[PDB]
RNA sequence: UUGACCUCAAAUCAGGUAGGAGUACCCGCUGAACUUAAGCAUAUCAAUAAGCGGAGGAAAAGAAACCAACCGGGAUUGCCUUAGUAACGGCGAGUGAAGCGGCAAAAGCUCAAAUUUGAAAUCUGGUACCUUCGGUGCCCGAGUUGUAAUUUGGAGAGGGCAACUUUGGGGCCGUUCCUUGUCUAUGUUCCUUGGAACAGGACGUCAUAGAGGGUGAGAAUCCCGUGUGGCGAGGAGUGCGGUUCUUUGUAAAGUGCCUUCGAAGAGUCGAGUUGUUUGGGAAUGCAGCUCUAAGUGGGUGGUAAAUUCCAUCUAAAGCUAAAUAUUGGCGAGAGACCGAUAGCGAACAAGUACAGUGAUGGAAAGAUGAAAAGAACUUUGAAAAGAGAGUGAAAAAGUACGUGAAAUUGUUGAAAGGGAAGGGCAUUUGAUCAGACAUGG
RNA sequence: GUCGAAUUUGGGUAUAGGGGCGAAAGACUAAUCGAACCAUCUAGUAGCUGGUUCCUGCCGAAGUUUCCCUCAGGAUAGCAG
RNA sequence: CGUGGAGGUCAGUGACGAAGCCUAGACCGUAAGGUCGGGUCGAACGGCCUCUAGUGCAGAUCUUGGUGGUAGUAGCAAAUAUUCAAAUGAGAACUUUGAAGACUGAAGUGGGGAAAGGUUCCACGUCAACAGCAGUUGGACGUGGGUUAGUCGAUCCUAAGAGAUGGGGAAGCUCCGUUUCAAAGGCCUGAAUGCAGGCCACCAUCGAAAGGGAAUCCGGUUAAGAUUCCGGAACCUGG
RNA sequence: CUAUCUAGCGAAACCACAGCCAAGGGAACGGGCUUGGCAGAAUCAGCGGGGAAAGAAGACCCUGUUGAGCUUGACUCUAGU
RNA sequence: AAACUUUCAACAACGGAUCUCUUGGUUCUCGCAUCGAUGAAGAACGCAGCGAAAUGCGAUACGUAAUGUGAAUUGCAGAAUUCCGUGAAUCAUCGAAUCUUUGAACGCACAUUGCGCCCCUUGGUAUUCCAGGGGGCAUGCCUGUUUGAGCGUCAUUU
């Protein structure tokens, strides 16, 4: 269990403090695992997912989909990939909310600080 | 203290055909009318208002204290009590079960775990693995949510890494013989916990 | 009112006493943090052990003469017998009692006794941070029983 | 888009003076094509722009300003110490720091003795 | 005529400071009644509420004009106990502390009264100059109606004498502390249900990590974290160990011995009286007026006075950490608490909407779904809508949205009914349910 | 009823709760007056009304004695568990 | 017997359906109650051993919330009064226009202002609610437009009255006082500004949109402003 | 002009349960109990006999060791003087 | 026999109980010590491409600078999306500023966006008068300074 004087087990200001988490700390909350390849090139297991990253859906009824991030929707706390569309009777199509958790990144679209965070992660 | 007596509310006294209890001052909004103090009245004040000075804490006497954590331990010992008080040991080479001091070193979960399995509380173990349940009440938004069984007492001379160890175990508790706590030795004051013993911690008993 | 057979108590309650009424729900936590004070002074204090040394005195009335108790400090007499000052006596941690003169030898040679054999099992620095290591020692009076 | 806090800080004070007259100029003209429109969300960088500009023109004087006072005694209230009312009317480091003759000896004769008890 | 002095003014003089807010705790002032006494006036409520002045992070109290009466003890605060005791009390209702003893924390101190008198040795400012919480030089000012050193009763000073002992000021790495960033384990395998696997079965894995939360349903191993350690960045600052300087010392302190001397606080203490307060009782403190001390003096010694002693402290001037307080402020961790008529009044654009001239009064109100996929299109309709039809796991979830109780109501079905209805026993009639059926073919 | 004066009246201004103001009715002082309105002391006290939440099993009363500023209340003995 | 929570235990139940709810359906118990089927439902929940309470309702002119009978009932009758036709609209006793009949009868149902309201003004849209019938209309709803001053007010003056200041009370919040037991200044001139002239000096300030008071008129103009705008003609104060 | 009938709109009082009598006894004046009289859906306009009708914890009266306005050589005080 | 009434059921109403939810309340503990004349607390009015609130801000107005962070914000629009970058952002952080009209509230007022005086500077001929810009004038008190008053008073007169 927790052995500090710091981290609290209370449930209340845990969700508190999920659904209050600003941005920047959303960004880490909204973290993807990394495929078996991913995995091995990099040596790491999972990073903050973002946009343009290309992507497999792991579970729900998109299980085995595949698309690049259209957009990371942090005040949704969900992701949107194209090709992953919901078409509405209407004849228009809306983007699907997909959690990270439940995604894989096949692809990294790598920048500077991007790499380099790859990098100061040991592996 | 203040709950419920934030208020001018007076009574309207009698002759007005509306029973006597105080009522809210006033005008412009539902509250004002309304019935006042009080516990028969909504958003008034509780009967009998709880205090912190409630007698929490129970005393007890020493002796009699160490007469119920006597009991406790010679408890372990009857095969029947702690097979009846739900332990798993049912098979086991004999009870008590007293293990090599070599125990109380053991530094890592997946050795301190077979360990245990191999001397015989494993099915003791798996148990608790089975237990974990969601809780029955609102105790579950109180900060205890899930309800398990309790696994075996492993208990030692010197701590060399055995808790540590099995500080991550499900329903494994371990304690020193100098204190041997009676919550853990009869839980629920149910007698015939399971113990695991070093023989370190046997010998030092008497 | 008054009814049957029973002692008559007096139970000061009529003073609104449940406005002024102090629990201790701190007792742990007025330890654990009464501990952890103490803990990280003699931190900072480094060998030297968290109090002076205490004399011993006689106590009063005719109840508690019988036994022997801790003094608040060593008076005048003792101090020069011990054969330093005053303004010393305290720099090597002593209790120095300005009040309390001395009407009894009995106890007067035990202190005295009691401020050499001090003086004995402590090791006094220097200016200079070149020192034996200093092995810390808490107590200073249950080194020094009575 | 708009202007940038670090390519202000080069150029002279007499640019910058002009630098905001034709962003004046372009917002004024802005809200005059804003109202003819269907909204206009462009104006937002050209407002935040005179802010930094002025922003700017200020960090300079009050610099110039810091320095025509440099260690002088009495320095203007508006470029003092801050922190607290209470604060900074406490006495001196220096104040604090005084003790009378009497004591300054009696705290050479005798200061605390570090010491231990072996055995 | 000219130059100071005392006193007292002015300036948009040069530099500052006070105010107000907060108020849980803290120091004082002021000050009730409801109430209890089975009435009521003293008394009680209460040295309380309300009102007023002043602080801090703690305040205050404090190195004894103490407690004791002992073989004595030794600043103060708090806990435990003294103790519901001594005492106070229409001796009624009621009230009610202290000394000792155990413990927490411990810390001690400086002025005034002394001639530097072979030297105002003191200090504020202005000013240039620098190494700027300041340092030097110069200069005006303060001040002898007393600034410095020296001394504080535990003393101590002057002399006389005789030896031994002892030092200062800077910063330059590291530690500690505050801000603060980052690195650091282990399945998303199979089957089955499902809209969703986070479910049950199968096979595993990590554990100094099986706290907690998130994710389409009970997730240690999907994610954030959790555990254990590791690496940065910026800050204080003198404590803790380590650096090398300077030379403070033509200063200061300690200690021995002889003899002499030893200043110690006034309209005060004390007293009378009045009021108030106290457990304090021939008077516990507090204050008004009146009286007004002494220096082998003075205060206290809980029954007033005279007399005789004894004990113990040194008022009427001052500073100080910690233990202690804390329905406030800031930051945290928790609970056998409450679960939307509960819990703060407020889980919500809640001190809000609204009321009052005003002081003030002060609500109601959480939940579609995993996801808006929020019902395209046809059709009747002036339209609101209805009917198709679509979405959805579900529409028996359609923004009047989870479940959807009762009162009460619509329709349908059944039965009864000559100034209520409902109830008990019994039985006809109808409706409705049942328990009992395996032994040779 | 009165209607050219002790007339009617706007606004400004003054007097505040044991207070004001009153050609006097205890009148008026914001629908409030033989003491205003607001908050707090206050959950004021009540020998007095009212109410006081599940089931079964066993036992089972009193309105009398004495004392009481006692007579709608207590103490007390009796009855009862 | 039953309810909220707590330790222990059934490795208890459950998305293959927990809890709740509905059942003139079943069984058990003298009873409190317990159990089951069926329906509706959607994520939790129960048995036994103990612990613990903010633990059981028909009443209290109880509290809050919701709902009835009364009942399509009392009522929708003051202020003399309406009628024909058209237009508009899905729709007209109620809207717009025309016509007829009438009223207020200038101490007005007219034309402006003060206090007060605060956009109600005006125009286009528009009828769910509101206008105790109706609504195509509205002082409603929605969206926009609109109030121009040297001369009209405020501003200035003083009124009853209020109120700082030296001060004097009061523990204090604060009280008294307005020229008082006070060293209470601010003009015009010369020599670009100081000294030399010099008079004069009981006295902050607040207090009137009806009192006092510098000064504007006519004609035209808007959907809505005008002694304000425009055109023309003036005047007053200050340079 | 209402009432009345209609379209539209649409409250309130009150409500244990209710609503035909005579007598009886009964808390001594019953809608209910006992004995008799009797007794036929569903209703409209009226009415003021009853509902000991509604309105408001009787103001009169007594009780309360409950008040308040007021008076006075009550008890006890008090500003001023 | 209907109607009507009553009782029961089913479906539908009415209403929001119950069940389960909980970014809230409540109570205990632990740690820390910082409001204001350098203008606080509080108030008023404003500030967004499209906002009435809440929230944030102040004419530099849901923010400007600095630092980190590494790409969003998201209701629609818009962008420069200025992504191996001094760089997305209703992000974190905060050491630099801005901070309307106020308020102990400071020239005087204040049911008024009322009214004086001083200094510097710009324009209208401009020492004077008008106007724009910039900075100024509260109280008690302390220390100092400069200037004064008094037969309170000592000297010097000459
Ligand atoms: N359950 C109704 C209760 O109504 C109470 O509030 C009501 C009372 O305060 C007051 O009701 C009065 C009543 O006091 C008084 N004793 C009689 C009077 N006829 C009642 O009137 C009320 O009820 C009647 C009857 O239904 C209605 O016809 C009437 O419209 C209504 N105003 O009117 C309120 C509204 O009806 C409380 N909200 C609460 O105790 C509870 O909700
Ligand atoms: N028998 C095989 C072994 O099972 C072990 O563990 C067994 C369980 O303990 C484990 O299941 C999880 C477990 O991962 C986690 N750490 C704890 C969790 N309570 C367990 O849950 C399990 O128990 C619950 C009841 O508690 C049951 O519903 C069900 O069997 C299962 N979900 O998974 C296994 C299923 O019975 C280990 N997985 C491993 O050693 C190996 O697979
Ligand atoms: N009366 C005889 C003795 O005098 C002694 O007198 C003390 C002082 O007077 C004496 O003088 C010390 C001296 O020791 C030390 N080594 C040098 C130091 N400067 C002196 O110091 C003294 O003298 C100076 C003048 O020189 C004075 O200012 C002042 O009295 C004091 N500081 O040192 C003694 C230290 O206690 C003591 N009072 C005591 O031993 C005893 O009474
Ligand atoms: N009528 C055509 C369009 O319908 C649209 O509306 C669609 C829906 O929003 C509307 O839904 C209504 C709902 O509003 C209302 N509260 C009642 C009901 N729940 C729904 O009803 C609808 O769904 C049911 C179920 O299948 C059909 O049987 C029915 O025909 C249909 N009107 O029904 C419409 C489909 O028939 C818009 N009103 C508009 O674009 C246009 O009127
Ligand atoms: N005079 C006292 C001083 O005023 C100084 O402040 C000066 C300015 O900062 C202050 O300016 C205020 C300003 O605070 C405020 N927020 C805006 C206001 N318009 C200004 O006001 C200033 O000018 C106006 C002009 O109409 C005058 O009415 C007002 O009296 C004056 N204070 O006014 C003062 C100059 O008149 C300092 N705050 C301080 O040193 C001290 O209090
Ligand atoms: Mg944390
Ligand atoms: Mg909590
Ligand atoms: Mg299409
Ligand atoms: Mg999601
Ligand atoms: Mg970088
Ligand atoms: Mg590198
Ligand atoms: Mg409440
Ligand atoms: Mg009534
Ligand atoms: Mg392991
Ligand atoms: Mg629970
Ligand atoms: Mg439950
Ligand atoms: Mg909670
Ligand atoms: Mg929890
Ligand atoms: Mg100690
Ligand atoms: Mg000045
Ligand atoms: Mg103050
Ligand atoms: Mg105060
Ligand atoms: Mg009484
Ligand atoms: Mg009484
Ligand atoms: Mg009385
Ligand atoms: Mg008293
Ligand atoms: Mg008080
Ligand atoms: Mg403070
Ligand atoms: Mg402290
Ligand atoms: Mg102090
Ligand atoms: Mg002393
Ligand atoms: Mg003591
Ligand atoms: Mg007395
Ligand atoms: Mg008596
Ligand atoms: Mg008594
Ligand atoms: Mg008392
Ligand atoms: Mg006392
Ligand atoms: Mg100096
Ligand atoms: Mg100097
Ligand atoms: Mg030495
Ligand atoms: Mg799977
Ligand atoms: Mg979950
Ligand atoms: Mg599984
Ligand atoms: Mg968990
Ligand atoms: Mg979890
Ligand atoms: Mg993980
Ligand atoms: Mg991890
Ligand atoms: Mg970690
Ligand atoms: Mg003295
Ligand atoms: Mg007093
Ligand atoms: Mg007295
Ligand atoms: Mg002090
Ligand atoms: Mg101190
Ligand atoms: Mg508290
Ligand atoms: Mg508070
Ligand atoms: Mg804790
Ligand atoms: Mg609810
Ligand atoms: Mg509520
Ligand atoms: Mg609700
Ligand atoms: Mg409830
Ligand atoms: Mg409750
Ligand atoms: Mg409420
Ligand atoms: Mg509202
Ligand atoms: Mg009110
Ligand atoms: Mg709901
Ligand atoms: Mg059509
Ligand atoms: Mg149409
Ligand atoms: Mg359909
Ligand atoms: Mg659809
Ligand atoms: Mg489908
Ligand atoms: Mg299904
Ligand atoms: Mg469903
Ligand atoms: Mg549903
Ligand atoms: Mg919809
Ligand atoms: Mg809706
Ligand atoms: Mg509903
Ligand atoms: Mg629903
Ligand atoms: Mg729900
Ligand atoms: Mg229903
Ligand atoms: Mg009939
Ligand atoms: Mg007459
Ligand atoms: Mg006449
Ligand atoms: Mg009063
Ligand atoms: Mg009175
Ligand atoms: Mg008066
Ligand atoms: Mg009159
Ligand atoms: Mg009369
Ligand atoms: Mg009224
Ligand atoms: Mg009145
Ligand atoms: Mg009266
Ligand atoms: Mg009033
Ligand atoms: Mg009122
Ligand atoms: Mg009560
Ligand atoms: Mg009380
Ligand atoms: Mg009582
Ligand atoms: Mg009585
Ligand atoms: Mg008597
Ligand atoms: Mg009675
Ligand atoms: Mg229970
Ligand atoms: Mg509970
Ligand atoms: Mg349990
Ligand atoms: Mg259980
Ligand atoms: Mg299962
Ligand atoms: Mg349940
Ligand atoms: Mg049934
Ligand atoms: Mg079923
Ligand atoms: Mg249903
Ligand atoms: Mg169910
Ligand atoms: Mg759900
Ligand atoms: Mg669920
Ligand atoms: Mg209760
Ligand atoms: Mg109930
Ligand atoms: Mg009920
Ligand atoms: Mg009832
Ligand atoms: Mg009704
Ligand atoms: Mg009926
Ligand atoms: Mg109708
Ligand atoms: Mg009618
Ligand atoms: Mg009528
Ligand atoms: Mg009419
Ligand atoms: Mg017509
Ligand atoms: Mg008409
Ligand atoms: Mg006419
Ligand atoms: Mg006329
Ligand atoms: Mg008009
Ligand atoms: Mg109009
Ligand atoms: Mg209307
Ligand atoms: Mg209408
Ligand atoms: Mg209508
Ligand atoms: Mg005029
Ligand atoms: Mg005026
Ligand atoms: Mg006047
Ligand atoms: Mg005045
Ligand atoms: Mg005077
Ligand atoms: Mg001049
Ligand atoms: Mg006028
Ligand atoms: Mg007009
Ligand atoms: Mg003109
Ligand atoms: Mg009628
Ligand atoms: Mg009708
Ligand atoms: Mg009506
Ligand atoms: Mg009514
Ligand atoms: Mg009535
Ligand atoms: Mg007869
Ligand atoms: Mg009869
Ligand atoms: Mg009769
Ligand atoms: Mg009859
Ligand atoms: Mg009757
Ligand atoms: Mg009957
Ligand atoms: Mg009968
Ligand atoms: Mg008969
Ligand atoms: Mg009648
Ligand atoms: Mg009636
Ligand atoms: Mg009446
Ligand atoms: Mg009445
Ligand atoms: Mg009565
Ligand atoms: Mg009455
Ligand atoms: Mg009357
Ligand atoms: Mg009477
Ligand atoms: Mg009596
Ligand atoms: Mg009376
Ligand atoms: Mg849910
Ligand atoms: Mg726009
Ligand atoms: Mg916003
Ligand atoms: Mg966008
Ligand atoms: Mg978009
Ligand atoms: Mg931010
Ligand atoms: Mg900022
Ligand atoms: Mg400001
Ligand atoms: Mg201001
Ligand atoms: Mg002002
Ligand atoms: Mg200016």
């Amino acid at each position: 269990a927790k052995q500090s004087l710091d981290v609290s087990s209370d449930r209340r200001k845990a969700r508190k403090a999920y659904f209050t988490a600003p941005s920047s700390q959303r960004r880490v909350l909204l973290s993807a695992p990394l495929s078996k390849e991913l995995r091995a090139q990099y040596g790491i297991k999972a990073l903050p997912i973002r946009r343009d990253d290309e992507v497999l859906v792991v579970r729900g009824s998109k299980k085995g989909q595949e698309g690049k991030i259209s957009s990371v929707y942090r005040l949704k706390f969900a992701v949107q990939v194209d090709k992953v569309t919901k078409e509405k009777v209407n004849g228009a199509s809306v983007p699907i909310n997909l959690h990270p958790s439940k995604l894989v990144i096949t692809k990294l679209h790598l920048d500077k600080d991007r790499k380099a965070l790859i990098q100061r992660k040991g592996g | 203290e203040k709950a419920g007596h934030q208020t001018s509310a007076e009574s309207w006294g009698t002759g007005r055909a509306v029973a006597r209890i105080p009522r809210v001052g006033g005008g412009g909004t539902g509250r004002s009318g309304q019935g006042a103090f009080g516990n028969m009245c909504r958003g008034g004040r509780m009967f009998a208002p709880t205090k912190t000075w409630r007698k929490w804490n129970v005393k007890v006497n020493h002796n009699e204290k160490r007469y119920a954590t006597a009991s406790a331990i010679a408890a372990t010992a009857v095969a029947s009590l702690v097979l009846a008080r739900g332990h798993r040991v049912e098979k086991i080479p004999e009870i008590p079960l007293v293990v090599s001091t070599d125990l109380e070193s053991i530094q890592k979960t997946k050795e301190a775990v077979a360990a245990l399995k191999a001397v015989g509380a494993h099915s003791d173990l798996l148990k608790v693995l089975k237990s974990k349940k969601l809780r029955a009440g609102k105790g579950k938004y109180r900060n205890r949510r899930w309800t398990q069984r309790r696994g075996p007492l492993v208990v030692y001379a010197e701590d060399n890494g055995i808790v540590k160890a099995l500080r991550n175990v499900p329903g494994v508790e371990t304690a020193n013989v100098a204190s041997l706590n009676l919550l853990q030795l009869a839980p629920g004051a149910h007698l015939g916990r399971f113990v695991i013993w070093t023989e370190a911690a046997f010998t030092k008993l008497d | 009112a008054i009814s049957k057979n029973l002692p008559i108590l007096k139970n000061h309650f009529r003073k609104h006493w449940q406005e002024r009424v102090k629990v201790h729900f701190d007792q742990a936590g007025k330890k654990v943090s009464r501990r952890n004070a103490r803990a990280t002074r003699a931190a900072k204090i480094a060998p030297r052990p968290l109090d002076l040394l205490r004399p011993v005195v006689r106590a009063p009335t005719v109840k508690y003469n019988r036994k022997v108790r801790a003094g608040r400090g060593f008076t005048l007499a003792e101090v020069k017998a011990a054969g330093l000052t005053a303004a010393y006596a305290r720099t090597i941690g002593i209790a120095v009692d300005h009040r309390r003169q001395n009407r009894n030898q009995e106890i007067f040679d035990a202190n005295v006794q009691r401020l050499k054999e001090y003086q004995s099992k402590i090791i006094v620095f220097p200016r200079n941070g070149k020192a034996p290591e200093a092995e810390q020692v808490l107590s200073a009076a249950a080194t020094f029983p009575i | 888009a708009g202007v940038k806090a670090y390519e202000l800080r080069t150029k002279s004070k007499e640019q910058l003076a002009s630098q905001l007259v034709d962003l004046k100029k372009e917002l004024a003209e802005l809200k005059v094509q804003k109202l003819s429109r269907p909204s206009l969300p462009k104006i937002k960088t050209v407002r935040k722009s005179i802010a930094c500009v002025l922003t700017v023109i200020n960090e300079q004087q009050r610099e110039a300003v810091r320095q025509l006072y440099k260690g002088k005694k009495y320095q203007p209230k508006d470029l003092r110490a801050k922190k607290t009312r209470a604060l900074r009317r406490a006495l001196t480091k220096f104040e604090a720091s005084q003790v009378t003759e009497k004591q300054r000896k009696k705290q050479i004769a005798f200061p605390q003795r570090k010491y231990a008890i072996k055995a």
